[PDB]
């Protein structure tokens, strides 16, 4: 059933998806070709959003929609299996419940996506369950995709190194990255990381989503007039390669 | 060569000023004083600037146009350069998205500018397909101490390489950490291979003689601005002749 | 699956005792007193390089006995490996008692239909070593001292984390795997089975029959010993063996302790 | 170019064994045994170039290929090898160092040249100097192969990583190398080292030099029964890759 | 100037080897080979205090040759110098082989007629012991080692920074004259000139004729040599001065090489 979720996440290749706090928000991002919403009410203690706000941005839109759990917190997990959520986000930009371990993600229907910084951790978050990763930047809602590109370049490069590697080396490159190694291999055998790829933190502009799409990534996650700039991102992944595009969606983008 | 055609476009500069503007009316008086380019933006994160205000600045002056990219986000710079840009710098001025990686310039047909502090750096934005070169110094402080620091560094580097030991080359590539072709390159001719700007801190007709007079083919600039720019064009014109610089600087005004 | 019959083979071994030998006569005396293995090689004290043996003095000891003859290849030399493969012998110890080869990388022993053999001082190194292929283990301690000590301690840590395992939420597995640097199903298929997924020896400083038994006790499978650097091997080597074999039997233990000779 | 020329002169080298000899005697042997070329040598204390004298009468006494030392940036010292006839000069870190900042300028040689290295920036600096040849090298004089081992798999890994590197990322990498950008990249364009890359240090036994040769290297330099050895090692360097015969060679030779 | 006057009279040793002489015999053979000049003495290996040699064997081999004669005074030993100016040798050579007398103060050479040469491992304490009145220079590497790594070192170390000097921007050199803690004057005077405004040599382990002959590729005027502690000292001796004559000659350097003996 993993290999279930795993497909069912493919869907979501080429997309945007966009945090939302309302329902009104969700039909915007909606409207503007997002592929996939993020519900979330927003310092202090970050958590699960309120159920019932969670119904009512479902209510309100047709595509997928997803919902942020504390980092293994699986009861706040088996409450939104409960509501019926598409996709659940075991988020570090929440505050974390559980500092030494994560949540099962086996032990749910609901297929997972889960955060990295490489690829140990993006392997690791998958042997645990997370059905889709996404490479994360900041945290914070800074607007500086430096650590995003970071964190992609990171992925990406590791997965060719290992592509080209001696497979007698790779057993002790399992060890260095901590990662289980028969995801290694398979990950080696596949040239790829097994499972979607998303970028995240600090997407503020159309050229900020087609350069993570460049980078190799499968999508982007993104946190005065909203809608424009909303249709302007997702049109910028769906033409990522091309800069007579882009420059129409970044023209008069009032200000990031 | 594409990228000696590169080099070529940016050398119709040497012996100009080129200034920072955010609006038509600025870049039109930037044009006015005597201005070799205009430098668009729109001043947190920095980034490139709203396509929509570039154009604007493009339509509304005669001299070729220049737009920052941040380091390393490359589709900034495939976006200006489909904008019709005359030159984009690749400038640690905005916010840096790339801490490992530069632009690779040699996929882009639009002459770059970059920045650098020494030779090395010079050499290694070069290598990347930079057609120009301002080695920077410190940028909205109004002072021109660090900008003197990397133009001697710069300038005293290559004085060194041009009279160095053949065979000792080798390993002062290796130390600069510097392609070594680009750095015999540069032993040969007895300066960059490319255009050489001074850019930071510089507020006074002074100031950008100075440069001029420690070898920089021009400079860039970030009371009455009119007067300035042209006062400032003026200096870098007339960069060895005291009583230019005397008069210029006369009645300047709070700076 | 190939390994899982290089597993099989290494099950023979229970109970047993796998000795030293750098000859003939030795290799008869070892099968005399009941190994059940015997280790050929031709340094501690000495020094040098320790490399593979001559293939001739592996060949000698092979025509000699009918017990399962082993053999060192240098940690990382596949190639010393590949020769002893060659040679025919039953297993091959990638051993650390030899001058290491390759500092990074163990030899990638799936490459071979020959059994390997590997050292381990802890749960995570065992389980890497049983990744790369090893059919085999056996938590070395000391080499060449006759002190029991880090024998005891390496035995201790793999069946102490062992248990640890075995009692562990579910949830907090991946995090123990991560901290052992061992793979997940490895782990998880030790979980489940309780013990090494592999036949599992003891091996450094066993110098009596109560060291011998003593292992054991621990949980041990059997044990390697380097008995000809004592008074009289033949008795003391037939001592060890009994000792294994009755381990819990403390009345046998005192019979075939008396009288030894030097250790 | 005269540099592909000396490259050329390097490759009819690959697959064979070099031995280091001290007279005429050992050189015969060396060349019996079936030696690719035989390397020149006298020999704590200084270690310098050889004696022309002792040289000239072991070019004499050979049909194969001669080498010889100079000490590191002794430049002199290699144009007085050069004068002599010499087929090769080994500007070797195994003599006492000349010149602790700068290498010899091989480029001013008609002679090919050989140089040592423990990584992949250290071969291309020195191939950016003229050296038309690389020696991988662990120690020295120990008979242990470790260190080798080590370099051979540093550059043979480096050199995989650069194969399969995105283009953008390669000046970056070749700064951390401290490398020449160009022959960086036509190490990546070529998927190997541009010139013939040899193992040297610790090859004690057949089963040593086939280790190497089944890392990757070119073929190895040597420093009871010798013409046995010798043989067993040239043969070893020939069938790396057949056990067996590995197995003929290596047995009954002797203490190592 | 009197000063200008003993430069001009150590011009005559460029293209020269200069030979460390224990005795008479020597000083014959250190001449017949061709050597521009002898070094009388009477170190490392056994140690006490080496100062300046007694009167009476300079006497005797300045008496034995024609060819000028040096003599080593410790460094700032002025009254040992004073001793070597009344005894009637042609040079001084204050000289940091010998066991140090003054650790602050080098012997101040105007205060003599006859001029001095001193030892240096870098630009500017070339130019200190210039000013100091040295007429000669010799970049020392290291002394009774028969390693030429550290001249090497110190020759490249101090044409280097003439080098970079030569072509220094004007207003740059008053700190560059700090930096090196040299007088200005004596900087500048070295930039006009493009070299040391004296003669230099190379000294400290010149054991072969490659070595003698790199020196001068390096750019030296000439070398100094402890030959006498190799085989045959006269033939030696012999290739080291055709060796200088002939530097940039690899042919004449093969032959003068060739059956050299022990170095």
């Amino acid at each position: 059933p993993f290999s279930v979720k795993v497909g069912l996440a493919q869907v979501l290749r080429g997309g945007a998806i966009v945090e939302v706090s309302s329902v009104n928000q969700a039909k915007l991002a909606e409207s503007a070709g997002a592929c996939s919403v993020i519900v979330s009410d927003p310092g202090g203690v970050r958590r699960m959003p309120d159920p019932v706000l969670i119904k009512e941005v479902k209510r309100a839109v047709s595509v997928p929609v997803m919902a942020r759990a504390r980092v293994g917190h699986f009861v706040e997990a088996q409450i939104l299996e409960s509501l019926a959520v598409d996709y659940i986000d075991e988020s570090e930009i929440i505050s974390v419940a559980d500092d030494d371990h994560f949540i099962n993600k086996h032990n749910f229907r609901s297929p997972f996506i889960c955060g990295c910084r490489d690829t140990g951790e993006a392997l690791r978050r998958i042997r645990e369950g997370a059905a889709m990763i996404r490479i994360q930047g900041d945290l914070t809602a800074t607007g500086n995709i430096a650590e995003t590109v970071k964190n992609v370049r990171s992925l990406m490069g590791e997965v060719r190194v290992l592509n080209n590697m001696d497979d007698d080396e790779v057993f002790t490159f399992a060890k260095k990255i901590s990662a289980p190694y028969d995801l290694v291999a398979q990950t080696k055998q596949m040239g790829r990381v097994p499972v979607v790829q998303f970028a995240s933190g600090g997407i503020t502009t159309p050229a900020d989503a087609a350069l993570m799409m460049q980078l190799g990534c499968d999508g982007v996650f993104v946190g005065p007039d909203p809608f424009k700039k909303l249709r302007s991102i997702v049109q910028a992944v769906q033409h990522y390669n091309d800069p007579h595009v882009l420059a129409e969606m970044s023209s008069g983008l009032e200000n990031a | 060569s594409p990228f000696s055609v590169k080099v070529g476009l940016a050398q119709m500069l040497r012996g100009g000023v080129i200034m920072d503007v955010v609006n038509a009316e600025q870049a039109r008086i930037a044009e006015e004083a005597g201005a070799c380019a205009v430098m668009a933006l729109e001043r947190g994160v920095a980034r490139m600037s709203d396509p929509q205000m570039i154009k604007e600045i493009k339509q509304a002056v005669t001299i070729p146009v220049m737009a920052k990219a941040r380091i390393g986000h490359f589709v900034e710079a495939q976006i200006l350069e489909a904008i019709g840009i005359d030159y984009i710098d690749e400038s640690e001025v905005l916010t840096l998205a790339d801490e490992d990686h530069h632009i690779n310039k040699h996929n882009f047909r639009i002459p770059f500018v970059c920045g650098c502090r020494n030779l090395g750096e010079a050499l290694r934005r070069i290598r990347e397909g930079a057609a120009m070169i301002r080695t920077k110094g410190e940028a909205g402080t109004g002072n021109i101490i660090e900008a003197v620091r990397h133009v001697r560094s710069v300038n005293g580097d290559i004085r060194v390489l041009r009279n160095m030991d053949d065979d000792e080359v080798f390993t002062f590539a290796k130390k600069l950490a510097a392609p070594y072709d680009l750095v015999m390159q540069t032993k040969q001719l007895g300066r960059l291979p490319v255009v050489q700007f001074a850019a930071g801190g510089v507020a006074t007709p002074a100031d950008a003689a100075l440069m001029m007079q420690l070898g920089c083919d021009g400079v860039f600039v970030g009371g009455d601005p009119a007067r300035r720019a042209r006062a400032i064009v003026q200096a870098v014109t007339h960069y060895s002749d005291p009583e230019m610089l005397v008069e210029v600087s006369c009645g300047l005004g709070e700076a």
